[PDB]
């Protein structure tokens, strides 16, 4: 993976959890950040988009945030449901494509 | 702004990052190429039953640098077609 994620997390509900993801100044440093929701057995879908935007129909729980080579993505609230694998993805200018972390795995106690 | 734009883009790396797992799902080595042996497993977990020569002539139709197995772009060009 071009992008490195912070390690997979365990927390317990309404708690606040912050996973990261860190580039290079071709991709990140470069290009607005997405962040991918894959639920347990469900295709992935959009969680949020252009660093800090929610994709249609996700909670205002999730919030993200891009600055140099690094970007993060908050839940605030930590709620069973959000048990799940979380990818970001963003545009390198330098392979001009796609590029993407390794995940981060959410599990909620 | 360009708002439709930005989210557009963003459902293209979406679409990249499902047909990623889809290749993964075919690469069950995870070597990051799929052979007529994977490709095979793939068909008849569908109803199908090619020879196979027929897997390799599938392969064959997207090998684009030759090499007789199909690489995450070539993976591409096949679900293009598909779909
Ligand atoms: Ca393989
Ligand atoms: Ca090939």
């Amino acid at each position: 993976p071009v992008l490195t994620q912070s390690p997979s997390v365990s927390a317990a509900p309404r708690q606040r959890v912050t996973i990261s993801v860190s580039g290079s100044n071709s991709n990140i440093g470069s290009n607005t950040v997405n962040w991918i929701q894959q639920l347990p057995g469900r295709a992935p879908e959009l969680l949020m988009y252009d660093d800090d935007l929610l994709a249609p129909g996700v909670s205002d729980r999730f919030s993200g945030s891009r600055s140099g080579t690094s970007a993060s993505l908050t839940i605030s609230g930590l709620q069973s449901e959000d048990e799940a694998d979380y990818y970001a993805a963003t545009w390198d200018d330098s392979l001009n494509g796609w590029v993407f972390g390794g995940g981060t795995k959410v599990t909620v106690l | 702004g360009s708002h439709m734009e930005k989210l557009m883009k963003a459902f293209e790396s979406l679409q990249i990052f499902q047909f990623k797992e889809a290749f993964s799902l075919f690469d069950k080595d995870g070597d990051g190429t799929i052979t007529t042996k994977e490709l095979g497993t793939v068909m008849r977990s569908l109803g199908q039953n090619p020879t196979e020569a027929e897997l390799q002539d599938m392969i064959n139709e997207v090998d684009a640098d030759g090499n007789g197995t199909i690489d995450f772009p070539e993976f591409l060009t096949m679900m293009a077609r598909k779909m």
